[PDB]
């Protein structure tokens, strides 16, 4: 079926003219890419573009013992 | 590599014999052996980026 | 995007003369198919909408079929095509690391397998001249398999228990404990392995998956999975094809090990699958050829000789069964198919016998005793000092006081039964198991309490391995304990009891 | 796009087309009723015959009576709407309150979720029972089922963790009655609508509710389970929401599908099911996930015939669960409630990294002692207590005091004898039984660890009593 062949192809050349990602999501693929981009950061955490480690560590205090020998 | 050794003190480290300061080494060792290996798996390197 | 436009100009459109028969009926997976004269018995047949089929009874008028997916897209009158080929898989090396369906197709999504040799789930076990006796050993890393019931390569050991006991989780720290050997350098010590997940449900299949990978054990892995959804003809071909892939490498010099859970859920999609063609029922409407139907299976296990290649085929099938009651029509069948069994309990995964082994019922023909030079020292010693324990360690009620007669075996047992447990996900290996069973036996913990042997088992675990590596390094290199390697390790024992508890 | 009636057994109607025969489970409208009757195509018995099973009584069909065809299966209106109705098998409103208007509609058959669509991520659900929190916890987003016979417990149980966690609840939430009794169907609308559940005057309600009952015909109740299935899974992928789902019973799922099953033309499995038990309970069952876009938390109470529990219908649901809480009848006959039993109940959680290794030494070792209490009923009924060694007349002694502390007055069983219900929090069942495994409370007796909360209680009921 090469006459399928090329109306296959003659209508994915068309998906190539695309100005702003989807031709007719309209309220479908904005509410569910939207609810999709929220569930990969919901259970994920909050995390900004570039913003590096910022943080601060105190180590263990070095008592000293008491001890009248001899 | 920054790690030091040290020598085998694990038979008369409890017996120090303070005023009746048994707790003072018998926690003594008990902070050492966990920092040991914990300590080993920090000292060396960080890995590739 | 390049990829859908490329994956559409490679599509080849051939047409031929297909052979064809008309559909009579289609009802809860059997499709009486009139025509399909020159058809063979279990040749794979295939429906018009993509679904695919097996055809196994032969009749005058007319032909059945079992459904290897779902019966609604099936109409009465529809067309069931010829391919020509009793039904096969495709086989390779280029399968590890996978997950993939009764059919060798992935559900990962990694992509296509690139497989290049098929190979049926219906071949012959090999006879009497291509084998020879078992040499070799398979480490498990468990400290109560090791020692007591230790399994050879080639041989069925059938891990036989009740529900929620163990019987996954034994066969889970046996893949991560292969994980030293597959990054060794010799080709001979390898163990390549297998999981077959029959009657399971996805949230445990893609959860087991997890915890094979963050130990990084798929790497060397296959998972043959038809999970409790499939159709019951998916769920019955499953251990003969995963059965298949083992069988690459096993007639082609490695050595693999199977895993089948379970058989207790290969056998009911036997008994719906062949009741709804007509077959009469036999005990508890099980088939005439259950027994068959196993056997088939657990004799392909095999181990060549060393002009074949010399490849083994370990298998470890797991069984669960009703109330702990062996006696049943299944369970039955199947322990007289395999050389030896692992018995696990309730009551010691309950009183604190963590893997759960009933060591003095788990009889293992031992495998020619390839257990290892230096634990059948060790270990020789502790199997009899723990069957002097058994026949006189069941009382719970004391009358009387025999100290210097009794009492002393006694706490020798207790001293190597808490030595015996294991924690989760953390298999050991065979010279860091001979330390700290020689330590048991010598008499060297008899002044501990029990309740301290758990705590001085780790402690002693990291200063051999922090300290003394040079030291196991010439039990697993020599394989026996010699007598000088016996001196050393008298001194580092009694240096670390000196300064043990402090 | 017609045809007529030929045979009619029980609820197995036969009917044969003549052009246009419809693919299996279609739906098909029996023209001349004063009800609604729809049938679902289930066989193709040969040459233009389908075999039907239908959702309402077949009493009054004559032969040639006409069907039509729908073309689609059975569909419900699904969406938001639904909270604080009640449907039927067809999703037709019997709440008396006039129609339900969506946008959408849901058929009653779909597939399963694939491989690569699970989630693996486990936590616990806190719930304030002791002998769950302890011994067998429960996950947020894992299947959980809880066994017992006839007359144990199995739905006092279930009233308690709606009262417990469906208050405390974000999200939404969906109960589905399948083959239970009817006055019990009656006393959750009067119970949610007074307690601000069902909202009737506007938007502002939590609950869907779906309904079939043990009065039906039995191609019903095999299809009622698939509705309430339907409406919590538009909350799931739709609206991605975190849903409860309650379902009790579920055996009757499975009793009223081998009561069609004889009249299909199938020889019989063992001791009378079905030639398919083990396969649609398989297909039911896979499609109750937590997933990647959201996750329903199951709640599901099954029975076992005539107490067994090696019996083929309830011996293949545990395969498809997470937690396990399997009832006991002699339990209860010493008045031990909730009657679970601690040696048969399991979770996938408790472990050391998770439920945290001081919780996990507590758990490990009350079985130990519980086990051991166990082991010597033969010799203690036949020659006695006073026959016994010293440390284990202190197994003893010590585990009847763990067995009475496990049970707890419920929230829901206030009305039945006057005593107040009692939540405890999960760091106090911990701390109270590492107190009675190192041995502090062994001069207090065992009356005093009998249905109380915290620990501090039965301190005080040994107070009491002197
Ligand atoms: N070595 C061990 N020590 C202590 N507990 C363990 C060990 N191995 C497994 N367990 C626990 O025992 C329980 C049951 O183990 P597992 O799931 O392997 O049993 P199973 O019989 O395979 O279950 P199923 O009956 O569902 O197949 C799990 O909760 C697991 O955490
Ligand atoms: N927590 C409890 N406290 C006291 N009695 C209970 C408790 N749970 C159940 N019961 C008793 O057991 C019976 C259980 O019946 P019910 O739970 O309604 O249905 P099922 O027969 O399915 O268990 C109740 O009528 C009640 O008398
Ligand atoms: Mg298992
Ligand atoms: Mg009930």
């Amino acid at each position: 079926v090469q006459k399928l062949f090329v109306d296959k192809i003659r209508e994915y050349r068309t998906k190539r003219q695309t100005s702003g990602g989807p031709v007719d999501a309209g309220p479908e693929y904005q509410q569910d890419l939207d609810r999709e981009l929220f569930k990969l950061k919901q259970m994920y955490g909050k995390a900004d573009m570039n913003t590096f480690p910022n943080f601060t560590f105190e180590d263990p205090k070095f008592e000293a013992v008491e001890k009248p020998q001899s | 590599r920054k790690l030091a050794l040290k020598a085998i003190d694990w038979v008369a480290f409890g017996e120090i014999i303070p005023r009746n300061q048994k707790a003072i080494a018998n926690s003594l060792k008990s902070w050492n052996e966990t920092l040991s290996t914990r300590l080993a798996a920090l000292p060396e390197k960080p890995p590739a980026i | 995007s390049s990829i859908l436009e490329e994956r559409i100009l490679g599509a080849d459109t051939s047409v031929d003369l297909e052979e064809t028969g008309r559909v009579l009926s289609i009802g809860d997976g059997i499709a009486r198919v009139h025509g399909l004269r020159n058809v063979q018995a279990e040749e794979m047949v295939e429906f018009s909408s993509g679904l695919k089929g097996m055809s196994l009874n032969l009749e005058p008028d007319n032909v059945g079929v079992v459904v290897f997916g779902n019966d609604k897209l099936i109409k009465e009158g529809d067309i069931v095509k010829r391919t020509g080929a009793i039904v096969d898989v495709p086989v390779g090396e280029e399968l590890l690391g996978r997950v993939v369906d009764a059919l060798g197709n992935a559900i990962d999504g990694k992509g296509p397998i690139g497989s290049k040799t098929r190979r049926r789930v219906g071949l012959k076990a090999p006879g009497i001249i291509p084998r020879i006796s078992v040499r070799e050993p398979m480490q498990t890393g468990i400290k109560a398999v090791d020692s007591l019931v230790p399994i050879g390569r080639g041989q069925r050991e059938l891990i036989i228990g009740d529900r929620q006991t163990g019987k996954t989780s034994i066969a889970i720290d046996t893949i991560i404990n292969q994980k030293r050997f597959n990054d060794g350098t010799d080709e001979k010590k390898k163990l390549y392995c297998i999981y077959v997940a029959i009657g399971q449900k996805r949230s445990t299949v893609a959860q087991l998956v997890k915890r094979l990978t963050d130990a990084d054990a798929m790497k060397y892995t296959i998972v043959v999975s038809a999970t409790a959804s499939d159709a019951a003809p998916l769920q019955y071909l499953a251990p003969y094809s995963g059965c298949s892939m083992g069988e690459y490498f096993r007639d082609n010099g490695k050595h693999a090990l199977i895993i089948y859970d379970d058989l207790s859920k290969q056998a009911v999609a036997y008994r719906q699958m062949s009741l709804l063609l007509r077959r009469p029922p036999g005990r508890e409407a099980y088939p005439g050829d259950v027994f068959y139907l196993h056997s088939r299976l657990l004799e392909r296990a095999a181990k060549m000789n060393d002009a074949f290649g010399g490849g083994s085929l370990t298998a470890l099938p797991v069984i669960e069964t009703q109330a702990g009651d062996v006696s049943a029509y299944i369970p039955t069948n199947v322990i007289s198919i395999t050389d030896g069994q692992i018995f696990l309990e309730t009551e010691l995964f309950y009183k604190g016998i963590r893997p759960a082994i009933n060591v003095g019922l788990s009889v293992s023909r031992v495998g020619s005793a390839a257990q290892t030079r230096a634990m059948k020292q060790v270990a020789g010693t502790m199997k009899l000092e723990l069957a002097q324990y058994r026949e006189v360690a069941a009382f719970a009620q004391f009358g009387s006081d025999l100290d210097a007669a009794t009492q002393q075996l006694l706490s020798r047992g207790v001293r190597l039964t808490e030595l015996l447990k294991q924690g989760q996900y953390a298999p050991m290996a065979i010279e860091e198991q001979v330390a700290v069973i020689y330590a048991g036996v010598r008499g060297y913990l008899d002044k501990l309490e029990p309740s301290k042997i758990t705590k001085f088992e780790n402690a002693f675990l990291s200063h051999v391995i922090s300290q003394h590596q040079a030291l196991l390094g010439k039990i697993r290199a020599d394989g026996k304990i010699s007598e000088e390697t016996d001196a050393k390790l008298k001194e580092i024992v009694t240096n670390f009891l000196a300064g043990f508890e402090a | 796009a017609t045809g007529r009636i030929v045979a009619v057994i029980g609820a197995v109607v036969d009917v044969q087309f003549d052009e246009g025969l419809p693919p299996i489970l279609n739906a098909l409208e029996v023209q001349g009723r004063e009800t609604r009757l729809v049938l679902e195509v289930a066989q193709h018995l040969g040459e233009s015959t389908v075999r039907t099973i239908a959702m309402d009584g077949t009493e009054g069909l004559v032969r040639g009576q006409k069907v039509l065809d729908s073309g689609a299966p059975i569909k419900i209106p699904v969406g938001p709407e639904t909270l604080g109705r009640i449907m039927n098998v067809i999703g037709e409103p019997i709440d008396e309150r006039g129609p339900i208007k969506t946008k959408q509609f849901a058929a009653i058959h779909a597939e399963a979720p694939e491989f690569m669509e699970m989630s693996v991520e486990q936590e616990i659900l806190v719930t304030g029972i002791k002998v769950v929190d302890l011994l067998a916890p429960y996950a947020k987003g894992g299947k959980i089922g809880l066994f017992g016979g006839a007359g144990v417990g199995k739905t006092v149980l279930i009233m308690e963790l709606i009262n417990n966690v469906a208050k405390a609840h974000g999200g939404y939430s969906v109960f589905a009655g399948v083959g239970e009794r009817t006055r019990e169907g009656n006393d959750l609308y009067h119970e949610m609508i007074e307690s601000g559940v069902i909202n009737l005057k506007d938007a502002t309600s939590k609950v869907a509710l779906v309904y079939g009952q043990m009065n039906e015909p039995p191609g019903a109740r095999a299809r009622v389970a698939l509705t309430g299935l339907t409406v919590a899974e538009y909350f799931r992928d739709q609206e991605g929401q975190d849903v409860l789902l309650f379902i009790d019973n579920i055996f009757r799922f499975t009793q009223a599908g081998s009561e069609v099953s004889a009249l299909l033309g199938r020889i019989p499995s063992a001791v009378g099911y079905q030639p398919t038990l083990a396969t649609d309970m398989g297909t039911m069952q896979e499609r109750i996930t937590t997933t990647k876009k959201g996750s329903i938390t199951s709640v599901q109470a099954i029975y076992v015939p005539a107490d067994d529990l090696t019996d083929p219908a309830p011996a293949t649901t545990f395969a498809h669960l997470d937690a396990t809480t399997v009832l006991s009848r002699a339990i209860a006959e010493l008045g031990i409630y909730p009657a679970v039993d601690p040696l048969d109940s399991t979770s996938r959680i408790m472990d050391p990294n998770i439920v945290g290794s001081e919780h996990y030494d507590v758990a490990r070792g009350v079985q130990k002692i519980l086990q051991d209490y166990k082991s010597l009923q033969d010799i203690i009924a036949i020659l006695g207590m006073d026959e016994l060694s010293e440390e284990d007349k202190l197994t003893v002694s010590r585990a009847r005091k763990i067995q009475r502390f496990l049970s707890q007055p419920f929230q829901v069983a206030e009305v039945f004898t006057g005593h107040l219900g009692k939540l405890v929090p999960l760091k106090e069942t911990i701390k109270g039984f590492q107190q009675i495994l190192a041995g502090e409370y062994d001069h207090l007796p065992e009356q005093a660890f009998y249905m109380v909360g915290p620990i501090e209680e039965a301190v005080a009921k040994a107070d009491k009593l002197a």
